[PDB]
């Protein structure tokens, strides 16, 4: 449901 | 949380979400409380009973947020932890007692407009200010009914009595907690619910306005059920070990 | 230090619209 972190974290 | 409403923004710049990278999810309720630690409920990494055991790496920290969903670029940030800190008697096993976690995060975060620490209790502050009939506020990104909000929600609660609050359930209740809510006869409610554990319950010091955070959101039987109450960690009660912990492992 | 001072309202003497509530429930 989230929209994604940023990949980095 | 229960019969709420969004959070204004800025509103609550102490507000953590403990965050799940996979899959990535909301996973509880938490609080600034410096550049460096964040406060929650025990009961959010560690919970036996649900095979509940997260470890640092397993979780992510993100401060700053409105949004519970969106991920909010140039706004929030989203931190790792350094270390995870439990009670060392927190009841898991039958009341929830020392239902506490502190959390050291691996760099300090920047503070902002969006971000900044609420203080913690000190004994005169907590002595005057936890009294029956005397409000509070929690806030969170949890259920909105016995749901899923896409902001910050926000609900003042007025403290109870603690007779009332024994007399409202089956379980040993302690010195360590304190309930919060109103009653059946009062006719407003609402409550904390799934997902807002760990979340802050302040007050407003009408001494030094400043923001104090008396409570974590800890249990409650069902969510806004009349005759039930919402029940939280005590947090000037448990603040030695708050400041051992800091004082020494950073 | 300068903890419980939220910059978007204490900083700026704004207030936001239920703190009252708590302040008249003490
Ligand atoms: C004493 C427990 C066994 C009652 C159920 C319960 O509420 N639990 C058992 C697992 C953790 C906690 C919880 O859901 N906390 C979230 C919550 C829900 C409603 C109200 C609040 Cl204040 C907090
Ligand atoms: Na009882
Ligand atoms: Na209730």
């Amino acid at each position: 449901d989230f929209e994604e972190i940023p990949e980095e974290y | 949380i229960v019969e709420g409403s969004d959070a204004e923004i800025g509103m609550s710049p102490w507000q953590v979400m403990l965050f799940r990278k996979s899959p990535q999810e909301l996973l509880c309720g938490a609080s600034l409380i410096s550049d460096r630690w964040v406060l929650t409920a025990a009961h959010c990494l560690l919970y036996p009973p649900w095979d509940k055991n997260f470890t640092e790496n397993d979780l992510l920290v993100r401060i700053g947020k409105h949004s519970r969903t969106r991920y909010e670029r140039n706004i929030e940030k989203i931190s790792m932890l350094e270390k995870i800190y439990i009670h060392p008697r927190y009841n898991w096993r039958e009341n929830l007692d020392r239902d506490i976690a502190l959390m050291k995060l691996k760099k300090p975060v920047a503070f902002s407009d969006y971000i900044h620490p609420v203080c913690l209790p000190d004994r005169e502050t907590a002595a005057s200010l936890l009294q029956a009939g005397y409000k509070g506020r929690v806030t969170g990104w949890g259920n909105l009914k016995e749901g899923q909000p896409s902001v910050l929600q926000v609900v003042n609660l007025p403290i109870v009595e603690r007779p009332v609050c024994k007399d409202s359930t089956r379980i040993r209740i302690t010195d360590n907690m304190f309930c919060a809510g109103y009653k059946p006869d009062e006719g407003k409610r609402g409550d904390a619910c799934e997902g807002d554990s760990g979340g802050p319950f302040v007050m407003k010091s009408p001494f030094n306005n400043r923001w104090y955070q008396m409570g974590i959101v800890s249990w409650g039987e069902g969510c806004d059920r009349d005759g039930k109450y919402g029940f939280y960690t005590h947090v000037f009660r448990l603040k030695k070990w708050i400041q051992k912990v800091i004082d020494q492992f950073g | 230090a300068d903890c419980g001072l939220r910059p978007l309202f204490e900083k700026k003497s704004l207030e936001d619209k239920t703190e009252r509530e708590l302040l008249e429930s003490y």
